[PDB]
């Protein structure tokens, strides 16, 4: 019918967007930050070495209480660790041993996990029976789950490999909203502190900002040469840093709609697995496939320090809600807490 | 002349290389493997036995140089007994390792359910107890003999009443060291070889070569000691009564004793260094040391 | 430590949980794990039935050995980004239908998939068990259509024993790491009740090789 | 096919919706980020070491 | 969750008795158990404790040796071997669950108990305090030692024993509201002086309030204060 006209309109929309983005690019973040003093050498020690897992560690999450953390391994069991005493709180035997993500609810009543099974497993930690049981199974996805996060309103935003992100209502077990637009497989989500907006990363080398209510992608970011692996929000929620298999992390600002600064090093060719921010946001921590975790100055990218307390891939990384300590998990079945 | 033509420099090289081998083997086994497998725990036990033997070796070197037994707290009892304890524990541990290899290669399906950590620990404790009890006869010297100012350790029993320890000192010292170990090793190795020859792989031949090399090394470096000690005990009386032949047989006995003590050094090599796992772990540890160093 | 607060029952529960975790890990390690591939292009369902909405797990015990198989038929996602999660499987069962040579042909797609998974670095040391299912159908079909339709470079007789041998050799030729990786190719049929024996032999050989590496002989 | 036409139409609608959105310049966003980072630099336990007295992870 | 005890009745002094308790819908394997006496003088006391898997067992100096606490996880039952009975042993026996981990609320359920008839110090300033519906009441208790452990927990537990009903937990380890109770209950303390307050009294808040420490065994129980309408 008018496919040629549609494609021409799309191309000139892309041109207009590029022109608008370039018009406001008066200067880069590097020039503005030239006068800021360096963060210096950031050195941390492995205060704790949590052990008990007998398989690869893939995901972990920090509870709002700053003490309890949950880790998911391929043994099919979730262990909640008391970081202050390297003590195990509960052991949750999972129906499926192929997990890929886990999350800790801010309220602390529920813990969620999932993976290749395509089913969300919601476990109730606080119950009168003591034993941990599955509350609801949020079935409906047509692909492997990659990341799940708990909204402050006791809701789960699910990321799956079928290119769809869904907002599930726990008590009804139904998809409240369906999100589409990513041509590639979705890997990581991150919700802002206010829970108003959140961004999703996919294998199409693009990051899309989805408003949980309007059902629309407010903004889209692109430029990466390979798949996206992890995304995290700046404490403000006005910017986010995304990792990619191309061994480069970059910072994007929602109010700028353009790349701010790129993190890369000649000696680093391994890809990134997880990315997290410090409470102040000055330090950017991201795990790499080179069996080590690197600390980057979010403002200048000086590579302030590096962590090498691991023997295999660093699969999961998470900063405490208060920024007191950083947890680094790896496929070696050991979790290291840094501070 | 007696007490002459000795070369204690020979023992220094074997001692130092034994340190460099056994210490590294034990460190790698304990640090990484965490002793979670039956073969690994047997290898660790063999490493500790060899380490004990080679750490008791130096005092013999000092005595050979001329340092008579005026040393204190190094009582001849424990020193003499430790040699036999180690030499018996190592043989028993090689036998157990061969048995474990046989079980794992002919009965892998059952070996999975049989190779338990508790069973390995129980077997190791039982073998240690048996070796210690075996060496009790050599623990009992009851004194250190003195004829001249040059003190020397006394024999197990005085020569005036040597007829009361015929069998234990004649046959039991060879049956448990030459006959039983070789018989068990052959009985296992034939089964392992026959089972491995059926595998459809190219690298299986490397296993055959390593098995043959281990068997040949053990035979070549243990048979001469057992035959020489047997000949020097009785053949020196029946036929080797001549002074020249007696001196030659004594020199051969010294040479075979030196050679046999070197077996402790090649045990860690042949049993741990072979296999990609050990090189992988050693390279990882070396990289870790370089990072810290 | 012994200087902690009165809540030492928490440490006791932690130790009990550690004991349970160790027992579960021992049980998992004792069990054999296999990966099944070829869904949507081969008679995988027939093999699964003989052995008898995401990954499917099948449990069966044979000759006092516990077998645990995973079906990844949900191939509607980027394989390279989740195949690595199966690093550690005892062996990989890859299913091919010999009747797909004439039906780019589907046999070429199966060959490309095998090359993709065979050469994957995550499966460098994991053996592959190859089953050529629907052998009777291919035997009947070869008498009507020459094998040259799928392999123009092929030259030889149209007899079953020749074409099957040629294709079996062709599949193995794609292995670029033959030194450290072995391929166990077998012919499978709906009426072949002894297919379990082939899998048992393959897993036994894999366990023997693992024991050889552990003992230092490999 | 109609599926391709529908996908192209949806893409065009999404692109035109995105284009209408405009926000502050890069310099203002960078300045705001720098100000926030400087303001909360004192509260970060990782940016600056922490005394051992107030219950760190030993 | 339900706990039922059995094995009561009259017993001659110096005899023996084997009290038993059973639970249903109860993870007995992962749950600990406590035994506490309730004498006719309304003074609660601690008897024995058995941890999960029978790993650790403790007895009070008054019941040492004579009592043997045992559990059978397959049967989900708890047993007491009682020997050498005396007159003072006449008291109602309660089985109390307990779980120990971060964020835990032990002693959250008390059984109906059974009656057996034989032929750190805690003090309360007020033996009783009259009250009326809708009134605010404050109660305080004192301890012989500072319960503020270095871990940052006051280890203060509050219970209510309504007439004819088993005690019910109110607070756990710091002013923390128990599950299933309204929000009108609150508490505070400094380490040695502890207080409990109720914003608005209701008809269901009539009973005896009990305070018990958990800093070190044996668990010593308070005398209790009775609330009169």
């Amino acid at each position: 019918s008018e496919l040629d006209q549609l494609r021409q309109e799309a191309e000139q929309l892309k041109n207009q967007i590029r022109d608008a983005r370039k018009a406001c690019a008066d200067a880069t973040l590097s020039q503005i930050t030239n006068n800021i003093d360096p963060v210096g050498r950031i050195q941390m020690r492995t205060r704790r070495t949590l052990r008990g897992h007998l398989a690869k560690i893939y995901a972990m999450h920090w509870g709002t209480d700053s003490r309890l953390l949950v880790s998911a391994s391929q043994d099919g069991k979730l262990i909640i660790w008391d970081s202050y005493t390297t003590n195990k709180v509960h052991a949750i035997p999972l129906r499926s041993s192929w997990v890929m993500t886990c999350a800790y609810a801010p309220s602390g009543n529920y813990v969620a996990c999932g993976g290749l099974d395509n089913i969300c497993s919601i476990y109730n930690l606080k119950t009168r029976e003591g034993n941990v049981r599955v509350s609801r199974e949020l079935a409906g996805h047509t692909g492997y789950l990659s990341c799940c996060r708990f909204l402050d309103d006791n809701q789960i935003v699910t990321s799956s490999g079928d290119t769809t992100c869904a907002l599930w209502d726990i008590e009804t077990g139904q998809q409240t909203t369906t999100f589409t637009g990513h041509t590639g497989d979705v890997m990581s989500l991150s919700l802002a502190p206010d829970t108003r907006l959140f961004v999703s990363g996919a294998c199409d080398a693009s990051a899309k900002l989805w408003d949980v209510r309007e059902g629309m992608c407010r903004q889209t970011f692109t430029g990466h040469e390979s798949d996206i692996n992890a995304i995290c929000f700046f404490p403000n929620g006005n910017a986010f840093a995304t990792g990619s298999d191309d061994a480069t992390c970059r910072l994007f600002d929602l109010r700028a709609d353009q790349e701010l600064m790129t993190y890369s090093h000649d000696n680093i060719i391994c890809g990134i697995t997880s990315v997290s921010f410090s409470k102040s946001g000055r330090l950017l921590l991201a795990g790499y496939d080179d069996f080590n975790c690197n600390v980057w100055d979010a403002l200048k990218a000086d590579r302030a320090g590096v962590l090498a307390g691991h023997d295999n891939r660093v699969s999961c990384l998470g900063v405490t809600d208060d920024g007191m300590a950083v947890a680094t998990g790896s496929w070696d079945s050991f979790l290291k807490i840094w501070n | 002349a007696l007490m002459a033509q000795f070369v204690p420099p020979l023992y220094s090289l074997v001692f130092t290389v034994g340190l460099l081998g056994n210490v590294v083997v034990v460190m790698i086994l304990i640090k990484y493997r965490r002793l979670r497998i039956m073969t690994n725990i047997y290898l660790l036990n063999l490493a500790i036995s060899d380490l004990l033997f080679l750490v008791t070796l130096p005092f013999w070197i000092h005595y050979v140089r001329g340092h008579n037994w005026v040393f204190g707290h190094g009582m001849c009892k424990l020193l003499s007994g430790f040699y036999h304890t180690g030499l018996y524990s190592e043989i028993f541990f090689i036998i157990l390792l061969t048995i474990d290899r046989y079980l794992a290669i002919v009965h892998a399906v059952f070996a999975l359910r049989a190779r338990t950590v508790t069973f390995g620990v129980i077997t190791s404790i039982v073998t240690w107890g048996l070796a210690v009890l075996a060496a009790l006869p050599e623990f009992i010297f009851y004194e250190t003999e003195e004829l001249f100012e040059e003190t020397l350790c006394s024999a197990l029993y005085p020569e005036d009443t040597v007829y009361s320890w015929r069998h234990f000192h004649t046959l039991r010292m060879t049956i448990f060291c030459l006959v039983l170990p070789l018989l068990v090793m052959a009985i296992c190795y034939t089964g392992i070889i026959k089972t491995l020859l059926r595998c459809p792989s190219k690298k299986k031949y490397k296993a055959i070569r390593l098995i043959f090399v281990a068997m040949a090394v053990f035979f070549i470096f243990w048979t001469p000691y057992n035959v020489a000690i047997l000949l020097s005990s009785y053949q020196s009386i029946l036929f080797g009564n001549d002074c020249e032949r007696s001196k030659h047989l004594d020199l051969v006995m010294l040479v075979t004793e030196v050679i046999a003590y070197s077996h402790c050094c090649m045990n860690p090599v042949i049993y741990a260094f072979v296999g990609e796992r050990f090189r992988k772990y050693l390279r990882h540890f070396f990289h870790r040391h370089l990072l810290m160093h | 430590c012994t200087l902690s607060a009165e809540d030492k029952a928490a440490v006791e529960r932690s130790k009990m949980i550690d004991r349970n975790l160790r027992e579960d890990g021992e049980k998992a390690a004792r069990e054999v794990k296999l990966l099944l591939l070829g869904a949507g292009e081969s008679g995988k369902n027939t093999i699964v039935k003989q052995m008898k909405t995401g990954i499917v797990e099948t449990h069966f015990t044979f000759k006092d050995l516990h077998f645990k198989m995973f079906d990844v038929g949900a191939q509607r996602s980027e394989r390279k980004k989740w195949i690595h999660c199966f690093e550690g499987v005892t062996a990989i069962i890859f299913c091919v239908a010999l009747s797909d040579y004439d039906l780019m042909n589907r046999m070429h797609a199966s060959m490309k998939l095998f090359d993709s998974i065979c050469n994957n670095k995550w499966f460098t040391d994991t053996s592959i068990i190859l089953f050529l299912n629907k052998k009777d159908l291919f035997e009947e079909k070869i008498k009507k259509s020459p094998l040259t339709i799928c392999y123009p470079e092929y030259a030889g007789s149209n007899t079953y024993e020749e074409a099957a041998a040629y294709i079996q050799c062709q599949f193995e030729d794609l292995n670029k790491r033959k030194d450290t990786k072995e391929i166990y190719t077998h012919f499978t049929c709906s009426t072949d009740t002894k297919n379990v024996q082939f899998v048992f032999d393959a897993v036994t050989d894999v366990i023997i090789k693992n024991n050889l590496k552990d003992c230092g002989l490999f | 096919n109609t599926a391709s036409i529908a996908q192209a139409r949806k893409l065009v609608e999404q692109l035109k919706m995105e284009a209408n959105i405009d926000r502050i310049k890069v310099s203002k966003a960078a300045a705001d980020l720098m100000a926030y980072c400087e303001a909360h630099a004192k509260e970060d336990p990782l940016l600056t070491p922490v005394p051992a007295s107030e219950n760190p992870f030993r | 969750v339900q706990l039922v005890e059995s094995g009561g009745g009259l017993v001659q002094p110096g005899g023996s008795r084997k009290l038993s308790c059973s639970a249903s819908g109860f993870a007995f394997s992962s749950f600990g158990m406590h035994w506490v006496r309730q004498a006719p003088e309304k003074g609660l006391e601690w008897v024995a404790y058995i941890s999960s898997g029978s790993g650790t067992i403790y007895y009070a100096d008054t019941v040492k040796g004579r009592f043997t606490i045992s559990r059978d996880d397959p049967k989900n039952t708890l047993f007491l071997q009682m020997t050498s009975l005396r007159s003072e042993d006449t008291a109602m026996y309660y089985c109390v669950r307990s779980i120990y981990y971060y964020g835990s609320s032990p002693f959250d359920f008390w059984g109906q108990g059974t009656t057996l008839t034989v032929s750190i110090v805690m003090t309360q300033a007020t033996s009783s305090v009259p009250v009326t519906p809708g009134e605010s009441v404050s109660i305080s208790c004192r301890s012989s030692k500072s319960l503020l452990h270095s871990n940052g927990n006051t280890y203060l537990y509050w219970f209510l024993q309504r007439p004819g009903q088993s005690p019910q937990l109110l607070i756990y380890r710091m002013s923390n509201l128990a599950s299933g109770v309204p929000d009108r209950f609150s508490g505070s303390g400094s380490g040695t002086a502890f207080t409990l307050t109720i914003s608005r009294l209701e008809a269901e808040d009539v009973g005896v309030y009990y305070c018990m420490q958990h800093l070190e065994y044996p668990l010593t129980f308070g005398a209790g204060t009775k609330l009169e309408l």
